[PDB]
């Protein structure tokens, strides 16, 4: 297990991408997805330990592009929409 | 005009009271949410 | 603003950007 990374996990029959992260989600004890409105992998228990691990799918967002008339400078800058400061 | 003031004020204060006492007065805008949610849980819904 | 009503992020798991408005709502 390695948490705060962007993994492709396979936690028993479910499988999915994400980034999964210790939470405080109180499963009953034997409860093992999670879930949410969406219907979609919110959290996991940890099959072989008993944690509790809530899925934030990894960052994506779309990529826009800051830009003055090519006319006045090809200078650019970029901001990435729903992600913090990871990669630049 | 002190009258007139005093309707004002009053006036305006139940504004206050009436959104207040009816959380609902604002459905317009409360709606629109919904709607929208619903939207958004629909198209989510359709990957299931 | 206290009458009206994360979910948002819910469907936003699923590749749903929610992108914020231009005028923030102090500047509004
Ligand atoms: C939601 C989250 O954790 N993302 C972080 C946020 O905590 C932080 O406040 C922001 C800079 O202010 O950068 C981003
Ligand atoms: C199960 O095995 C794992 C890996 O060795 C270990 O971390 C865990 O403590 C064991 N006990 C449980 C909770 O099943």
């Amino acid at each position: 297990l390695v948490k705060n990374k962007c993994v492709n996990f396979n936690f028993n029959g479910l499988t999915g991408t994400g980034v999964l992260t210790e939470s405080n989600k109180k499963f009953l004890p034997f409860q093992q997805f999670g879930r949410d409105i969406a219907d979609t992998t919110d959290a996991v228990r940890d099959p072989q330990t008993l944690e509790i691990l809530d899925i934030t799918p990894c960052s994506f967002g779309g990529v826009s592009v800051i830009t003055p008339g090519t006319n006045t400078s090809n200078q650019v800058a970029v901001l990435y929409q729903d992600v913090n400061c990871t990669e630049v | 005009q002190k009258l007139i003031a005093n309707q004002f004020n009053s006036a305006i204060g139940k504004i206050q009271d009436s959104l207040s006492s009816t959380p609902s007065a604002l459905g317009k805008l409360q709606d629109v949410v919904n709607q929208n949610a619903q939207a958004l849980n629909t198209l989510v819904k359709q990957l299931s | 603003f206290n009458k009206v009503t994360d979910l948002i992020c819910a469907q936003k798991f699923n590749g749903l950007t929610v992108l914020p408005p231009l005028l923030t709502d102090e500047m509004i």
